[PDB]
RNA sequence: CUCUAACUAUAAAAAUCUCUCUUCUC
């Protein structure tokens, strides 16, 4: 099964990770834009970009 | 080092009458006719792949696309 | 009341291997015992939020098929003499139950509290890692 | 159509109605679409270019790599493994032959095939090495679309090079077969295989 | 021809034990062939590889040789196996290796018979070996009884 | 001359060290 969802990132909540490569993204689900999640992105990204996810409810904590 | 490939006859290099017949017959119905692809069927060593491949262009058995050296781009003649 | 068939979640959430175990509203008949360790392998993610999420989805499916629709949730830390703090998987399990269909009512903390008795494990100086 | 009077006459197909800027005067940048909405804005099929090779100031700001021509970026990333640094003309000839092959095999206007391949070979979940000393375990994150396209193009070119090394299939043929197998779900392609491995190892180490 | 499964199905089952041979270790670990079941690949990534701290990478893997293994997840669409080696207790490893020894021993005899009669090994396992393993728990014990009882 | 609200998720291991001391006055 492929329950991927597209979420448009609206805010970059700074950067985290051991070496400092992964970024906080506040994504907003393209379906039902009422909902917002924070997640962790490898690679550069700006506001307005969209992301593809398999897991949807996983709101992972800060990597450390 | 050691020859761990232990391959077969490393491709045929001398042509045979049946080989001639099969190249003439099966030149169409294979969209791509390039020296490496002719070699891929174990039939052609490669040195004559360009040579026989050129021979296919004697009464339009295969039509060209590009003629850059170090390759060949040929398609089945419609 | 439109016949919401109530049940109880009774979340147990420690620093290790959170538990989700639905019983009847009377707290006697088990439904969907499936635990934190069931759906994770490395045994380190036992307390991880994802473990709680997976166990929660399995419980949600079994609970919906048996018949319990609304679930009353109680979160239990390790309790007793041990550390008084809700497990990290508790929040994830609660959120996951909240999403997956089953309705929610009357969440309260059930973590036991002693009268500071039965001297806690560790010694005087305690864990000196 | 209107053979224009010139004292130096451009050949016909290079002259007639060039108000129709295209890739090689052979493949159309029109009729080219991206399936996913994730990789749009990071694939530059918007501007039609005569040669996938352009001296652009495309490394000054943070995201100027986004609007480089995708076919030009494929040419540029084709040159790898020292013995082939620079030599952009050879990479352009190789991509031209690959475009020819992508045309004649499975007609499917080749720009659509290459964009479909890079779309379906961009990994979406990767791992980072959060493990400090004791629990040296990697934890899963999801991938930015720019990282997706960059990793997909790198994976495609590296698989092409690995296939073509010390093999009779010319690098053009290997790159073309890589792109063709990537456009479909064919797990025979190196890029799709490694991307699937990455996604699955992310899923295992969520 | 040497091939075919040792157990009932081709795919390994969840939460079982196998013993696998290692051939290759790329970056994330070793995806390796199985010698207890069939011949497909299954991966051990580095997190579930060494019970001790990850100090020796090649010394504990020893490319080319066999080792106990435990299957965690199965993807019953394509042939992908998730597998580990840390998670086999000291009590367990001995029964693991005993089951492998039994499965390996039963293999060679039917291999000989299949080679001699040019019958696929799959057919011999389907016909005689599998019903014996159902009757007696294992086929080698069935052959030991065959020496005693016809 | 005027008012009490926001709260997070850190511990793998790391032992030892040979000379040689040289100064302040118009
Ligand atoms: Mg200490
Ligand atoms: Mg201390
Ligand atoms: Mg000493």
């Amino acid at each position: 099964k492929t329950p991927v969802t597209l979420a448009k990132v609206i805010k970059v909540l700074g950067r985290t990770g051991s070496r400092g490569g992964v970024t906080q993204v506040r994504v907003e689900f393209l379906e039902d834009t009422t909902r917002t999640i924070v997640r962790n992105v490898k690679g550069p990204v700006r506001e307005g970009d969209i992301l593809v996810l398999m897991e949807s409810e996983r709101e992972a904590r800060r990597l450390r | 080092s050691k020859k761990s490939h232990k391959d077969k006859a490393k491709h045929a290099v001398v042509l045979d009458q049946d080989k001639f017949d099969r190249i003439m017959k099966e030149a169409p119905t294979y969209r791509y006719v390039s020296v490496s692809v002719l070699v891929d069927r174990f039939k052609l060593g490669g040195s004559l792949a360009r040579v026989a491949l050129r021979h296919l262009e004697n009464e339009g058995i295969i039509k060209p696309v590009s003629k850059h050296s170090k390759q060949a781009i040929y398609t089945r003649a419609t | 009341d439109n016949s919401q068939v109530f049940g109880v979640a009774r979340i147990f959430a420690s620093f290790n291997d959170t538990f989700v175990h639905v019983t009847d509203l009377s707290g006697r008949e088990t439904i969907a015992r499936v635990t934190g360790g069931m759906k994770v392998k490395a045994d380190r993610d036992e307390s991880s939020p994802y473990a709680a999420m997976l166990a929660a989805q399995d419980v949600a499916a079994k609970c919906k098929e048996v018949g319990i629709t609304a679930v009353h949730i109680k979160i239990r830390a390790t309790g007793g003499t041990r550390s008084k703090t809700p497990g990290p998987g508790g929040q994830a399990a609660l959120r996951a139950l909240a999403r997956s269909g089953l309705r929610i009512g009357r969440i309260e903390d059930v973590t036991p509290v002693p009268s500071d008795s039965t001297r806690k494990k560790g010694g005087r100086r305690g864990r000196r890692l | 159509f209107v053979p224009v009077e010139l004292a130096t006459t451009i050949p016909v197909e290079i002259q007639q109605a060039q108000q129709e800027i295209k890739l090689f005067n052979k493949w159309s940048f029109e009729d080219v679409e991206v399936k996913d909405a994730s990789l749009v804005d990071y694939i530059q099929i918007s501007k039609p270019i005569y040669v996938a090779h352009t001296a652009g100031r495309y490394a000054n700001k943070r995201f100027r790599k986004a609007q480089c021509p995708i076919v030009e970026r494929l040419t540029n990333s084709l040159m790898m493994n020292g013995r082939n640094n620079g030599k952009k003309l050879k990479a352009v000839r190789i991509v031209k032959h690959t475009l020819e092959i992508i045309n004649v095999l499975t007609d499917q206007n080749p720009l659509q095939v290459v964009v479909d391949a890079i779309i379906n070979s961009g990994p979406r979940e990767d791992t980072t090495r959060v493990g400090g000393g004791g629990a040296a375990r990697r934890q899963a994150v999801d991938v930015s679309p720019l990282r997706r396209v960059n990793q997909s193009i790198a994976l495609l070119t590296i698989g092409a090079r690995e296939a073509a090394f010390r093999n009779i299939k010319t690098i053009a043929e290997t790159l073309a077969e890589e792109l063709i197998n990537a456009a479909k779900g064919s797990s025979t392609s190196y890029a799709i295989k490694k991307k699937d491995e990455l996604e699955r190892v992310a899923k295992s180490n969520r | 021809t040497s091939h075919c499964r040792f157990y009932e199905n081709k795919y390994p089952e969840i939460d079982d034990i196998v013993m696998v041979n290692v051939q290759q270790i790329a970056e994330m670990g070793a995806y390796v062939k199985l010698l207890e079941y069939d011949n497909i690949e299954g991966m051990i990534l580095l997190s579930e590889l060494s019970r001790r701290r990850i100090r020796s990478i090649q010394k504990l893997i020893r490319v080319g040789k066999n080792d106990v293994a435990v299957v965690l997840r199965v993807d019953k669409e394509k042939g992908y196996i998730d597998l580990s080696k840390r998670r086999v207790s000291s009590e367990d490893i001995i029964k693991c290796e005993e089951k492998y020894q039994k499965s390996k021993t039963v293999h060679s005899i039917l291999r000989y018979c299949a080679e001699k009669f040019q019958i696929p090994l799959e057919e011999l396992y389907k016909t005689i070996a599998w019903p014996l393993s159902r009757k007696f728990g294992h086929a080698y014990e069935a052959f030991k009884l065959s020496i005693i009882d016809e």
